[PDB]
């Protein structure tokens, strides 16, 4: 009653090499408190000390758990992933149930503490590689590998899916309406229950795991409160000639995505060369076209479908005053969902949230995590995005330095 | 001596095989240059003799290198280098000097042949294997294979480098508070002891080095007062860049036009208010390394303005963690920026400047915030911390721009510092559109095949004028367009567009282009009391920008 278990042979995608990743620089308190996690990591037989033969890597970086209360290290697998993920999510994927988006209340259970229980192949173990940097290049830097299996990595939950089968298995029996999603290192747990008692579900689920492995687990969405209804067309917007224009362009611009917009009667009215300034000699079939067509761009975008082989992609834009409007899409304006996100200080600490709550959503739909364009300067979002940071998870990043006038339409 | 450390595995790239290359025929004089110095080498067991039982044989040489006329042994390990797997880093950052803590005492010490003092890993020797040819190769060459990290192998750095790490750790877990910089061949020591007692102290880390297999051939902790390193020269207690004669010519050829840029370039890290555009001016169009370049008027100012702050040295000072860290930004030139980090007021632990590039349009508040974040990446590196900024820009100037424009930032506190010039908005573009101004129905029409363009306007006022365009995209004629508007508009204005692009430009309130007629419009921007721009789509028969359509594309197309 006390060895390790037996290992899951892994490959690495058909001729591809491991993460060569470079380090980012980091925050003396940061390093320190990763040395201080680490050591630990080392004496409970999870890393080990790699030696110079080892030529891979991947960055490292620490958070606060809440604020102030713990660090945690985070591991930034994005790129081993990659290398390990077009065979995956194949091979020993995870399918995703399009109940849970139904369900009146998602909690999330952070149950990646299990992981560390299951060795790591053996074979495997040095594409897990990461350096604790010194400040200033002082010192050549503290390199580590996994011998168990790591938390950021999208093979550790593929693995671990049979214990996850026979843990579980339990619990689903006695409650075959709750709907349990895993990805990465949490549970997305769903049901239709009253909030208390939901919850007192979740508290029975945490101890079905405590019994495995996890450490006193994790929330709280509530799906089937997410709403579209954006694209707005304002209400006095019956007045000038630049209300009108400005309304004609963000109909104009809808009817490229949604099959209905009339915009004609609207487009009269204007008639003639006008100073921008000057009230109406129309208002009357038009106003009928304005309640339609409003009444299109409450609903579903009629054409458009999720393709399960395609990258989920995400836009934000800063609408100001702590206002962020944001469309996920696979192809540019087929937007599958569009929102919201408002704190009514920072930008990029907003941002950091935005993004964060997108991917839980994009999660609990459709099992993927966007690609986000993401309205700020690299350089600063790298250096200042965990400080905020807060997931298990990294999505991919793009910076779209451009905005259209696409900010107006939203 | 050879290290008694522990080997580093290490193995060939994935289904390859070693080296198998033939050695070329040597000269008698190298041939017996190289049985001589193997020998020396085979006594000190850094290299063995092996049978014809191993395949695998990489070139051997010798020649006068580093003026050795006593002779030097060269092995050409292309083929094992391409053969041998990649290791970690190979080494990849410095050390800025001014991230270093302030020392009473430092020593260097020299590793005596470092690499032929740590064991080669044993399964690996095989591929090391090498032939010293005979007098035309006639017979059998002598076959000897590597126990050590050969020179030119691609792993010697890194192993070297974890080996030396490894090496040292014991003895700085029973000295906490000792410094030590590995770099290469050397270590810099570095301690807060009494002359004396450092100098005691080395002397236990040479003891600690000799049981390792290190020999300081260094006796009584050889050095020199002043540390020359990656450029720099370093003291105990202050720093800075080492030479830095700029010549005395009246004639710059594009070489010596580079050389000097490159130089300083490097004195502007410690010499603050250093300055280069106007050099670099006279680098446009690269017209051959050989020739000479006639310096500006604008260059020779700055070639003596510089000359001036090269006139007395400067150092900058170290760090002490417990203060905090400043940085000040200065305007100074056009797109460019000078800045002073220090925690004492005025003794620069480091200096820079930025000159940016972020984009084809941009503006002083956008250039200031780029340069403020360069210099806090440039501080968490250094210093493992960002620090308290000084910017020459008031706090509502900062505020206004950055709450209005779309993209997101963050910098660290700061304050303003009155440093002329300050950061303005030379214009606000208005929020809506302003009564009793005349709007301009502007538009653009280019052929995209003959390249004729017409560029009008239509106003409400009735006014009205086309006038025809040349060499133009579909582009121009909007940029050509607006600024067609803005000339023969009042002060206060409204402006029709239907293009995306030239709204997007204008809309980001530029101050500065690298486009000819967007300075200009900015130009007539900045003496408007009131510009309003909106946008209307292409060809949709809006009141408006339907009549400037049916005289733009008349003549366009
Ligand atoms: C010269 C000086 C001044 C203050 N502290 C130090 S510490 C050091 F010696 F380890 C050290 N020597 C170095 C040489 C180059 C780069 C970093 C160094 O650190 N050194
Ligand atoms: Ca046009």
């Amino acid at each position: 009653p006390i060895s390790p278990i037996e290992t899951v042979p892994v490959k690495l995608k058909p001729g591809m090499d491991g993460p060569k990743v470079k380090q980012w620089p980091l925050t003396e308190e940061k390093i320190k408190a990763l040395v201080e996690i680490c050591t630990e990591m080392e004496k409970e037989g999870k890393i080990s000390k790699i030696g110079p033969e080892n030529p891979y890597n991947t960055p490292v970086f620490a958070i606060k758990k809440k604020d102030s209360t713990k660090w945690r290290k985070l591991v930034d697998f994005r790129e081993l992933n990659k290398r390990t993920q077009d065979f995956w999510e194949v091979q020993l994927g995870i399918p995703h149930p399009a109940g849970l988006k139904k369900k009146k209340s998602v909690t999330v259970l952070d149950v990646g503490d299990a992981y560390f229980s299951v060795p790591l192949d053996e074979d495997f173990r040095k594409y897990t590689a990461f350096t604790i940097p010194s400040i200033n290049n002082e010192t050549p830097g503290i390199r580590y590998q996994y011998n168990v299996l790591p938390q950021g990595w999208k093979g550790s939950p593929a693995i671990f899916q049979s214990s996850m089968t026979k843990i579980l298995e339990p619990f689903k029996k006695q409650n075959p309406d709750i709907v349990i999603y895993q990805y990465m290192d949490d549970l997305y747990v769903g049901s239709d229950l009253e909030i208390g008692q939901h919850r007192t579900k979740i508290e029975e689920l945490r101890q079905h795991l405590l019994r495995w492995g996890l450490t006193t687990p994790d929330y709280e969405l509530h799906p089937d409160k997410w709403t579209v209804q954006p694209i707005v067309l304002p209400e006095k917007d019956s007045w000038t000639v630049n209300d009108i224009q400005k309304l004609v362009g963000k109909l104009n611009w809808a009817s490229q995505i949604y099959p209905g917009i009339k915009v004609r009667q609207l487009s009269k009215l204007l008639r003639g060369t006008k100073a921008l300034t000057e009230v109406i000699p129309l208002t009357e079939e038009a106003e009928l076209e304005l309640a339609e067509n409003r009444e299109i761009l409450k609903e579903p975008v009629h054409g458009v479908y999720y393709d399960p082989s395609k990258d989920l992609i995400a836009e934000i834009q800063k609408q100001g005053q702590g206002q962020w409007t944001y469309q996920i899409y696979q192809e540019p304006f087929k937007n599958l969902k569009t929102g919201k996100y408002a704190r009514m200080t920072n930008d990029v600490k907003q941002l950091t949230e935005a993004v964060q709550k997108i991917t839980t959503e994009s999660i609990v739909i459709w099992g993927k995590t966007p690609k986000f364009k993401l309205p700020i300067q690299k350089e600063t979002w790298e250096t200042w995005w965990t400080e905020y940071w807060q997931a298990t998870w990294i999505p991919e990043w793009e910076f779209v330095n451009t905005p259209p006038l696409v900010k107006l339409w939203y | 001596p050879i290290s008694p450390i522990e080997t580093v595995p290490v193995k060939l790239k994935p289904g390859m095989d070693g080296p198998k290359v033939k050695q070329w025929p040597l000269t008698e004089e190298k041939i017996k240059a190289l049985v001589e110095i193997c020998t020396e080498m085979e006594k000190e067991g850094k290299i063995s003799k092996i049978g014809p039982e191993n395949p695998y044989s990489t070139p051997v040489f010798a020649i006068k290198k580093k003026d050795s006329t006593k002779w030097r042994k060269l092995v050409d390990f292309r083929e094992l280098n391409k053969r041998t797997q990649d290791f970690w880093e190979v080494q990849l950052g410095i050390p800025h000097p001014a991230g270093l803590k302030k020392k009473k005492s430092v020593t260097v010490l020299d590793v005596g042949d470092a690499y032929f003092s740590v064991p080669l890993d044993e399964d690996f020797r095989k591929y090391t294997a090498f032939t010293i040819p005979s007098i035309n190769n006639e017979t059998p060459g002598i076959r000897y294979q590597y126990n050590v990290l050969p020179q030119g192998w691609k792993g010697s750095p890194a192993i070297f480098q974890s080996s030396m790490t490894k090496i040292l750790e014991p003895f700085k877990k029973q000295n906490p508070d000792i410094v030590i910089y590995q770099y290469m061949d050397d270590l810099y020591v570095g301690s807060d002891l009494e002359i004396g007692q450092h100098r005691t102290k080395i002397e236990e880390l040479r003891q600690h080095l000799l049981r390792w297999g290190l020999t300081t051939p260094d006796k009584k902790h050889q050095k020199e007062p002043p540390c020359l390193w990656m450029g720099y020269e370093l003291h105990p207690d202050k720093w800075t860049v080492q030479p830095i004669v700029l010549p005395e010519k009246d004639s710059w050829t594009v070489n010596d036009i580079q050389k000097l840029v490159g130089k300083l370039n490097w004195a502007s890290q410690i010499y603050p208010g250093i300055k280069v555009r106007q050099l670099c001016k006279l680098l446009r169009g690269t017209k051959a390394l050989t020739e000479v370049i006639p310096l500006t008027e604008e260059a020779e100012l700055e070639l003596a303005e510089n000359r001036e702050i090269l006139k007395e040295p400067v150092h900058g000072v170290y760090y002490d963690p417990s203060k905090d860290l400043i940085a000040e930004i200065q305007k100074q030139g056009q797109g460019q920026w000078t800045y002073q980090i220090y925690q004492e007021p005025f003794k620069n632990l480091k200096t820079g400047k930025y000159a940016r590039m972020r984009g084809a349009h941009t503006n002083d508040v956008k250039q200031l915030t780029e340069a403020v974040q360069k210099i806090t990446t440039e501080s968490i590196v250094i210093w493992g911390k960002t620090p308290k900024f000084k910017l020459p820009i008031q706090k509502e100037t900062w505020e206004t721009w950055w709450t209005e424009y779309w993209q997101a930032t963050w910098i660290p506190e700061w304050e303003f510092v009155n440093t002329p010039p300050l950061v303005k908005l030379w214009y606000q573009l208005e929020k809506e559109p302003i009564v009793g101004a005349e709007t301009f129905y502007v538009d653009g029409a280019a052929n995209r095949e003959t390249k004729l363009g017409k560029a009008g306007y239509v106003t409400n006022k009735g006014r009205q004028k086309v006038v025809p365009l040349t060499n133009t995209t579909n582009q121009k004629t909007q940029l050509q367009a607006i600024y067609l508007a803005l000339q023969d508009s009042g002060l206060e204005v409204n402006i029709v567009t239907d293009s995306q692009y030239a709204l997007g430009i204008i809309q980001a309130q530029p101050d500065k282009s690298e486009s000819e007629l967007v300075n200009q419009i900015i130009e007539q921007l900045i003496k408007k009391e009131k510009v309003y721009l909106a946008w209307v789509p292409a060809h949709k028969g809006i009141g408006g920008n339907e009549q400037v359509d049916k005289l733009v594309s008349a003549g366009i197309r």
